[PDB]
């Protein structure tokens, strides 16, 4: 698929400025950073949970293993 | 020839202790045309003041207090004179064309309008809905909307960006007053010019103007003409898509110098070289204007035209084309490419023709009375005086290749243009692309 045969688009006025007449930098601290958080806080509660869960299952798993290695002071009290 | 130019009657000019400048050119011609060209326009309008200059032009004829409607027209019709006119962004005029045997009568008439318009509150409330309709017509003239939108984005934010016509909301609410607030504010002698051409004898004109334009300037203000707020050019685009339309229009341009600037010549010659095409012509063999040629060979556009629309202190040097939903791209490419060629490797043999082509329009620009007055009307107003064809001649009879290059590049190379395009333009690439189309991979 090429250009000019994509969609029947009617009534959409778009205005954009040359990159040299605008600033790429952009508006960090205004809209910039804000939205970043707007997202960390949006999906944090949807991504992190499982990873967190793994972690536990990792630690638990490891400790226990590292434990099942140490002797039961009472495997021979005699 | 050159002798033909020289033997061309100088143009007479002399201002009033009033402010008006009265100039004109004389010939044998029974007929003539005369008009007052105000330094008035849309540019001079505000956010709530936009429209007036027009809503005005539209009542500028429906009468005065001295002689109401039915009579003015009846007095005009009855004498066989044609009173027509316009209103741009920085230029408005009102010219009539009679048999020169009416200089004093036409002149009076003129004065009686630019100064006393009925502005019949009942006449207005009609012309109101008239424009609002007449505007709805200007609208499907894609051939135009594409230019306003060009202005709209080219000079975004400033006064030029506002269209001579003005928003519907203003025309829907302009007050009996606001119109007058416009008239009394801008319609003043210092910014108005009484020019004419035909069989008229300057002095007779003067005295009549000097007679019907009994204006009197007290303050220092009244005698001073305000210079306008500079308009920021803004390389950008504005796309009003609609694949529902037969075809799309595209208009791109760079900032223009302004009448004053001597380069507008060489520049004018530039536009001479690529010129314009339009399927009716008869030339896949056309003169250099490859844009033309190529436009034919590869059936690029329905029509394309180059333009250096300029104003007081700014301008719009570009090109505008109309093409099938499908060949929009190839066109730009080929076209925009030309600009480059134009100011990167243009030849003498080319400019040679360019010139002569201009020298032909240069002359035919002044074909009749009405047109001549136009220049005079204009010349003074924007340039300061009148530029004789003998002058323009030299001006552009001395532009060499290397000069065109030096110029066009100076206003086109790696400049951020403003593009405008309504219609099925899905095929027109983004900006960056038509932007990096400004520098030639030399």
């Amino acid at each position: 698929r090429q250009f000019g045969h994509l969609t029947r688009v009617r009534h959409l006025i778009t205005y954009s400025l040359s990159p040299f007449e605008q600033r790429p930098f952009p508006h960090y601290f205004s809209k910039g950073v804000p939205n970043v958080w707007r997202r960390l806080r949006a999906c944090i509660l949807r991504v992190a949970p499982p990873f967190l869960a793994f972690y536990l299952l990792y630690t638990w798993g490891t400790q226990e293993f590292e434990k099942s290695k140490r002797k039961n002071p009472a495997a021979y009290v005699n | 020839y050159a002798q033909a130019l020289q033997s061309v009657p100088e143009t007479q000019v002399s201002q009033l202790d009033n402010g008006v400048r009265v100039a004109s050119e004389q010939s044998s011609q029974p007929t003539c045309t005369v008009g007052v060209w105000i330094d008035a326009g849309s540019r001079y309008e505000s956010e709530k003041n936009n429209g007036a200059g027009y809503f005005l032009e539209h009542l500028a004829f429906k009468g005065t207090k001295n002689r109401p409607q039915n009579a003015l027209e009846k007095e005009v019709e009855s004498m066989g004179a044609h009173l027509n006119a316009y209103s741009s962004r920085e230029h408005t005029a009102y010219y009539i064309k009679a048999l020169s045997k009416d200089v004093p009568k036409a002149v009076e008439l003129l004065a009686d309008i630019v100064q006393n318009c009925s502005l019949e509150d009942s006449q207005i409330e009609k012309e109101r809905d008239v424009i609002v309709r007449e505007l709805q017509e200007n609208d499907t003239s894609m051939r135009e909307v594409v230019f306003n939108y060009l202005h709209a984005t080219a000079f975004q934010g400033t006064g030029l960006a506002q269209s001579v016509e003005g928003p519907s909301e203003n025309i829907r609410k302009l007050s009996r007053a606001d119109l007058t607030e416009y008239l009394s504010t801008h319609y003043t002698a210092p910014r108005m010019v009484l020019a004419a051409a035909g069989g008229v004898e300057h002095q007779q004109l003067l005295e009549l103007a000097q007679k019907h334009f009994g204006g009197v300037p007290f303050t220092y203000d009244d005698d001073a003409v305000p210079t306008l707020s500079k308009c920021r050019f803004t390389g950008s685009q504005i796309r009003h898509r609609e694949d529902g339309l037969p075809l799309a229009h595209v208009a791109i341009a760079v900032e223009g110098p302004g009448w004053a600037h001597p380069d507008l010549v060489a520049l004018q010659v530039a536009n001479a070289i690529i010129g314009h095409y339009d399927r009716t012509y008869g030339g896949g063999l056309h003169s250099s204007s490859p844009l033309a040629s190529i436009a034919v060979t590869n059936k690029l556009c329905q029509s394309f035209q180059t333009f250096s629309i300029c104003y007081s202190e700014t301008g719009l040097f570009g090109f505008y084309f109309v093409c099938d939903r499908m060949s929009i791209d190839d066109m730009m490419f080929v076209l925009q490419g030309q600009w480059m060629r134009l100011c990167t490797s243009i030849s003498e043999s080319e400019v040679l023709r360019g010139k002569n082509f201009l020298r032909n329009a240069l002359v035919s620009h002044l074909d009749g009375t009405t047109p001549v007055c136009e220049d005079i009307g204009r010349e003074l107003l924007t340039y300061g005086r009148r530029i004789p064809l003998e002058e323009w001649e030299e001006r552009l009879a001395e532009v060499d290749a290397r000069m065109v290059r030096e110029v066009c590049s100076k206003y086109i190379y790696d400049q951020c243009p403003a593009v405008a395009g309504p219609g099925p333009i899905e095929q027109l690439p983004d900006y960056n692309r038509i932007r990096s189309g400004m520098f030639w991979l030399r």
